[PDB]
């Protein structure tokens, strides 16, 4: 299926950091257009995920992968996240999407 | 709170490889379960004889990789002597071995090989004969765990 | 096992005192030989903990254990902070090590 | 060991196709610019091998490894051939060699 | 009072280091600052650019044995892009060609080897200076075995 | 990848292993460079803009035997300038391998030589620099960085 | 004079008409020093605070050393304000006959170069100094066989 | 909104060409008296960009719209340019003013 996301589901710890990888399966997207989404657990819009800060975006070229690495995280990042691409060969413009949900637990519980 | 009275012996080593050197096999002695001792000194990652005698070397290393994207790939380990009678590198064990035969994981991955390589005999050695284990591809190495990869010599 | 560092994650404010304790498993270690090292959070520059001052080491022969106190903490001092001994039987000599984070917060 | 020659010494009879391998380990070096030297045996010539023909080259770049296919193999193809490869990152330009030895021989000719 | 600069480091033999070359940067005319690390005996290249390596070794042997010692001093790079240790300098001497002093003995011999060149350095990228024999070693007096890059 | 663009004029060139009785200066191998308008010309480097540049070089002379009488092993970085075209020593060492001990009925026994050279000059537009030795039947260069040869512009 | 050019630089060469001393000099072709280098007493002074880059050579020579007990030295010191001490930079130490001796044979000419070079954060006032303790053996001879210098970085 | 610049942030590289469109709302305000000011990056005092060479401008009355294409793009001409227009209906007389970013990335110089 065209693209395929690795990490299905991850479960980290508050003050971690999670990369969700993305694979190209169609010789008719390119890795130049891609963009990624997250969808905030309790809520239904799609927030488009801007790249910059907590959120870093990596690609290799070769095997048409991207990534996304998010750092500092926090216990409200808790939802699911997809990655998209926009695919053009000649009379044809659409674009792709994949999924991988994401649930982050926090820390306290000091058991007394 | 206890108390010790253990013997000695005879020129003796057995080290591990170094956990946290990255992408490299460097060996070491101050960890648990490893020897070198009566004698037997490693310098530039080399084992140094200390004494002319019967000898008995070994070592294994254990080959990780995480996809066989190339059927063309050589795995080879070698332990080699530099001898004080002749400054030249002569191999005295040799194995090599392919780690992947088939054609490469073109649709899913994440398929780990592992291939082990072991290596022993027994030898002549000299006085500052100069020993050491070596692998062509030091980036497919797991040291992960304990025991994976090891180089020693002991004095019969 | 192999030493075992007891308070593994704390977070203190500023100002204050941790106190770290490390217990020996291995009957050749001795509570004589202890090291400790810092590593200041995000850095890879591993230091090695001076014993004097703000940093002072108990040590008690009989349980086989050693701690480190740490005093006036500030906003610097928060990393992971690992212990070390040596230990010797035989042939033998090696060393052992732990794990445990410290973080501090500012007030 | 910044690309590596897979077959070092092979050995094939007249009327053949021989492939010759070389797989890059340098991350610095690109399968876009690539060559092939041949020297036959007996002069220190070091010819270019051009590609077309008898001459086919097959590159992937997802493997990062190219070959160099020669079919109709005679005997005066016989002689030590490198790869090569153009690798070039901040301010530096080099290119990288490799090797390996082919031996030829005839078909003897029966005479009726 | 005076700002400091640019990637530096210069790290010196340890003198009570028995056999053994561990580099220092806590000694009078020494320096480790602006991101340089010093990890495993190894420094750490911060940030990319051009860089200068240097180091000078000093060999002491008292007495010339049969074995013929070979003395060997090198620089040595593991880059990200390729992790393979290979030589950036590296120098040969040989310090004995007396037939073993049979009556004349003791002597002591100094041999130093030099080392020095500029370089481009990627980040993460880690310089090593290593020799074959450090059991000749003559960290006694100051400044005689060092070490140092410098981004120009 | 890309990290940072970097510049001035810098070179380190090394020596052609497959050269034969020859010291042939490369750029195009692994670890050398030679951007920001240094040229090499005729075995020649070509200094593109006046500066204080970082002059160094190393060459490793080996021998499988002490050879008769006294050879004299020579490295030297010379500069011929627009401003004068005449070639001129800006650094020189001499170094004797074979002390006596001509062998006469004995073993012989391999030696090894370096000679490292290095200074700061001001060198100007077109000015053509050149590192060479007087015995290159002694080099060895059968392993990587033992002999080189660069300029940096500081 | 045409483009200005600047840092505290100097790459000074020993003295060939003075025999038996190392007396350096910068009125002498590719030699330099500007931008505030005083050299007082065979000694350069550091005009400012920074990083520097030290580097020496020295070329030896001597006709048939008789002596086995023959040592031959070279030390870049540094005397500083704050520090009044003099201690050695860089050094080295090059043993230049392994006891074999001219017997019944002429003279045996050897030759024997020593550079130092490393990079120091100097201070405003400090006395740069390279010496040898044979200066009966230099060979100024040729050009390039006996300097001393430092760059600003 | 009275006057609405297109192109907020953009993003050109040196030697390219940008084009800002402002659209008129107040139907007060002409096509005719148009002009426009820059603020370069790291200055306070506002410049008024001049109408010839580098600065074409197309206006078309029908949409009530007009824009300022801007050519041969250096790596200094990166500021906040805003676009202006004279309205006048009774008594009242008054300007009206928009917003919009331009940030340039230099290309270097292939140093051998």
């Amino acid at each position: 299926a065209r693209v395929d996301q690795t990490p299905q589901t991850i479960t980290k710890e508050t003050g971690e950091s999670l990369t969700i990888n993305c694979v190209l399966r169609d010789s008719h997207c390119a890795t130049s257009s891609t963009y990624w989404y997250r969808k905030k657990s309790g809520s239904t819009n799609e927030e488009s995920i801007s790249k910059g800060g907590r959120y870093v975006e990596t690609v290799n070229s070769g095997s048409k992968s991207f990534s996304l690495r998010i750092n500092d995280l926090t216990v409200e990042d808790s939802g699911t996240y997809r990655c998209a691409s926009e695919c053009q060969y000649g009379l044809a413009e659409y674009d792709v999407y994949g999924g991988g949900t994401v649930v982050t637990v926090n820390a306290a519980a000091h058991h007394h | 709170r206890s108390s010790s009275r253990t013997p000695s012996d005879k020129p003796v080593a057995h080290v591990v490889a170094n956990p946290q050197a990255e992408g490299q096999l460097q060996w070491l002695n101050r960890r648990a379960n490893a020897l070198l001792a009566n004698g037997v000194e490693l310098r530039d990652n080399q084992l140094v004889v200390p004494s002319e005698g019967l000898y008995l070397i070994y070592s294994q290393v254990l080959f990780k990789g995480q996809g066989c994207p190339s059927t063309h790939v050589l795995l080879t380990h070698t332990i080699s002597r530099i001898a004080v009678s002749y400054q030249t590198k002569v191999n005295l064990l040799s194995a090599i071995k392919s780690p992947c035969q088939r054609e490469t994981p073109e649709g899913a991955e994440a398929k780990p090989w592992y291939e082990p390589i072991y290596l022993g005999g027994v030898f002549q050695l000299e006085k500052g004969d100069r020993l050491s284990a070596e692998i062509n591809r030091p980036d497919y190495l797991d040291f992960a765990e304990s025991g994976q990869v090891y180089f020693g010599i002991i004095a019969l």
